[PDB]
RNA sequence: ACUCUGGUUCCUCUGCAUUUAACCGUGAAAAUCUUUCGCCUUUUACUAAAGAUUUCCGUGCAAAGGAGCAUACAUUGAGUAAAUUUUUGGAGUCCCCUCGAAAGAGCGGGA
């Protein structure tokens, strides 16, 4: 879900079309097995 | 740490990204916790190494769920006396003036055991009490962090103090001779208490197609685990199946049950409660020859040895170590 | 929503910040402007008023209808948004 | 986490995620959708109670 | 494909262990027997057997359960992905969508219904939509053959 | 109002496809070197693992040129089309006191 709300505010971000991009899981254990294990803090400026 | 998956990463760190050595790692284990099921039978006496004062105490079991309010801070020692008792006396019914002889929470301010003051004022002055009260709530303390069976830390005990001859002077009734002693009175109280272990339960969660259910049981015998609920899942085709499981057998189970149901099944565990190991651990007539895997009646005698053995203790509790004989 | 022209969009991001607005009978109110609408009636927050006169008040809410205001002065960071 | 959100005192509120697999792996009518959805919130707010 | 991947494969390589049924390698490194070494820390009096730590569950978490892994190339395989629930129609009559006796029904039997604040009064009763607002694919039919 | 271009399909050249968790390749070869295992009276051809490099069958995109087919000017980058309370169809004008040569300005006052 966050993958959606960077994907808005960031023009460049890349979702690919078969597997989520998960930019908040930014560990590559957490890359690897498939969930996320520490919280990541993600600053956004986004309208209502 | 809280779980198989929850080590699996805290070493991966370990390994991959923090220490870049090799390390040996241990089967995994729990920490347990000891625990009286009976009220103690005699009551206890503790005479300081000068021979002047004479703590007396009692243990029981702690009635259910108050150590999980403890914990959970429902209740905090901290408190003023009028809502600290307030809390007691209304929601465990107990008398009044029991809610007001509270000394402490143990081993720490969160601790899931009491200590009371049952001393009646006709046998001792409240005042001499009071001079060495901090004494006593100390060696209690100490007594509940270490433990006398396996040095776990002790859980569920209710200690009542209800008798003290206290020196007149101080350098007779000091904090080196009432610390030792309120040890040693507490764990004469835990060991004429009937003593037990306890080990944590996971509260564990399956969800799994209507097939793979009859697996699960399996899983879970095997593991003593058993099933409380088994609810379909609304809406879907899956089924949720709740369980509670020893922490100390869940080690492999959820992989022994992926693999049981092909990954149909899938389940996930947390801590719950704690819960009496099957067993007496004093009983000397049970001998722990290690070539198998213990029967269920044997476990908290085994649990409580090989703890001993691990950390460097004598092979089996001197109980009469604390106790006087004519006590 | 539907589009509405940019200085409307712009005082809808001056909410939650202090504003000054001068009304057409000439005081002067300063405040935080807790809501505007694309009407641009305004309501200030934490208000002081300033008459032509210099005097002054604090006033606790203030509504000042739109076609009333002469202009605003907006938070200088809205140049970002 | 609801219970944990409360203790911790946090506002509580609710995404209803996934809602495809309603319409794309269960295939529920949407009339049967609606209840699946209304039941999520009527479990969510059996916690709160 | 739990422990049956290309993941737990390599680890299983890695830790000169064997899957049944997947392929069995010469050793990575060649004396991890050396562990009869009678060491206190490894010994069977100490520890507390309940379950044996079997090779599935040194695949499954290589790391709690294995030693040396800085010098092996053990790997994460993919912890879970969310069941899918997808049944195949057997009757091509049935509409694409229709509710499944498989799937359970959706009750729970002892749920408070939720208090749903709708518009009362008779003031809110006569409020109209207007006569072009209309659904966003109203003429399109939910399902086709297709 | 300015300059900017015909669609398609194919050929060929050039450049790029390293911050790899992972993937130019949802497939999967061969070699060399170094090391360690097994064959063995030697070497070749080998066993089967590691590490480092190569070759080979392939891949993507951009850009340029050409070659075939049937044929269309718009359109990209730069930039077009509501008199009834809250703005764009008038609550507008005029007249005294004050400071100041001078013309404005007071929540000034009056019709
Ligand atoms: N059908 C469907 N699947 C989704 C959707 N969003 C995510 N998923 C899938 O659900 C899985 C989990 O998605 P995640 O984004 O990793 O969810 P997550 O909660 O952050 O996982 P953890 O944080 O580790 O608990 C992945 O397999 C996703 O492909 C969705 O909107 N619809
Ligand atoms: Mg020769």
């Amino acid at each position: 879900f966050l993958d959606c709300l960077m994907e808005q505010t960031h023009p460049e971000f890349y979702r690919a079309e078969d597997a989520d991009a998960r930019f908040t899981d930014i560990l590559f254990i957490e890359k690897q097995r498939g969930c996320s294990i520490k919280s990541q803090p993600v600053s956004i400026v986004a309208q209502d | 740490g809280t779980g198989e998956f929850y080590m699996d990463c805290v070493m991966h760190d370990m390994r991959k990204v923090f220490s870049e050595i090799d390390i040996k790692v241990a089967d995994p284990v729990v920490t347990f916790n000891e625990t009286v099921i009976e009220t103690s039978t005699l009551k206890c006496f503790a005479e300081t190494p000068n021979k002047k004062n004479k703590i007396t105490m009692m243990a029981e079991p702690l009635e259910k769920q108050l150590d999980e309010d403890i914990e959970n801070e429902v209740v905090q020692i901290g408190w003023n006396r009028r809502r600290l008792g307030e809390f007691f006396q209304t929601k465990y019914n107990w008398d009044l003036l029991a809610a007001r002889s509270i000394w402490a929470f143990g081993p720490d301010t969160t601790g899931p055991n009491i200590l009371l003051d049952d001393t009646l004022p006709s046998e001792v002055d409240k005042h001499l009490l009071s001079t060495v009260r901090e004494s006593l709530v100390q060696g209690f303390q100490w007594a509940t962090r270490e433990g006398p069976l396996c040095e776990e830390p002790i859980r569920q005990v209710k200690f009542k103090l209800l008798d003290a001859a206290i020196a007149t002077e101080p350098l007779y009734r000091g904090g080196g001779q009432m610390i030792p002693t309120a040890r040693r009175c507490a764990y004469s109280a835990f060991l004429m208490a009937t003593p037990r272990l306890m080990e944590p339960y996971y509260t564990v969660e399956v969800v799994a197609p209507a097939d793979c259910v009859a697996a699960v049981y399996t899983v879970l015998a095997k593991r003593r685990g058993h099933v409380t609920t088994d609810a379909p899942m609304p809406g879907s085709p899956m089924y949720t199946i709740s369980a509670y499981i020893p922490v100390m057998d869940s080690f492999g189970f959820e992989t022994d049950l992926r693999i049981h149901t092909q990954g149909q099944a899938f389940c996930m565990s947390a801590f719950h409660h704690w819960q009496l190991v099957p067993g007496d651990p004093l009983d000397k007539s049970i001998v722990i020859k290690t070539l198998d895997v213990q029967p269920t009646p044997h476990l908290a005698r085994e649990f409580m040895i090989k703890t001993r053995r691990r950390k460097g203790l004598s092979e089996d509790v001197s109980v009469n170590k604390f106790f006087d004989d004519p006590m | 929503m539907t589009s509405v022209g940019v200085p409307i969009k712009i005082l809808h991001e001056a909410e939650g910040h202090m504003v000054t607005l001068e009304t057409v009978t000439g005081e002067v109110y300063r405040g935080k402007l807790s809501e505007a609408e694309d009407n641009m009636n305004c309501q200030l927050a934490e208000t002081v008023v300033t008459f032509r006169d210099g005097r002054s008040h604090q006033l606790d809410n203030v509504f000042i209808r739109g076609n009333k205001i002469r202009f605003m002065i907006l938070p200088d960071m809205l140049k970002n948004a | 986490a609801i219970r944990h959100a409360i203790q911790e005192r946090l506002a509580v509120t609710l995404c209803i995620s996934k809602i495809d697999r309603l319409l794309l792996e269960l295939k529920l009518p949407p009339a049967d959708a609606y209840f699946k959805l209304r039941l999520i919130i009527d479990q969510v707010n059996n916690i709160l109670s | 494909f739990y422990l049956f991947d290309m993941k737990s494969f390599f680890t299983a390589k890695a830790l000169n262990v064997a899957i049944p049924g997947g392929p069995k390698f010469e050793p990575l490194v060649k004396d991890l027997h050396t562990d009869e070494d009678w060491n206190e820390f490894n010994d069977i009096n100490k520890v507390i057997i309940r379950a044996p730590i079997r090779t599935e569950y040194r695949i499954a978490f290589p790391f709690m359960y294995n030693n040396l892994i800085s010098s092996l190339p053990v790997q994460v395989s993919w912890y879970h992905t969310p069941s899918v629930v997808f049944i195949k129609t057997e009757d091509p009559d049935l509409p694409a969508f229709y509710y499944d006796p498989l799937i359970n029904p959706i009750v729970l039997s002892n749920l408070k219904a939720t208090e749903e604040n709708l518009p009362e009064g008779e003031e809110e009763d006569e409020w109209e939509l207007p006569e072009d607002v209309r659904p966003i694919f109203e003429d399109v039919p939910l399902y086709t053959d297709n």
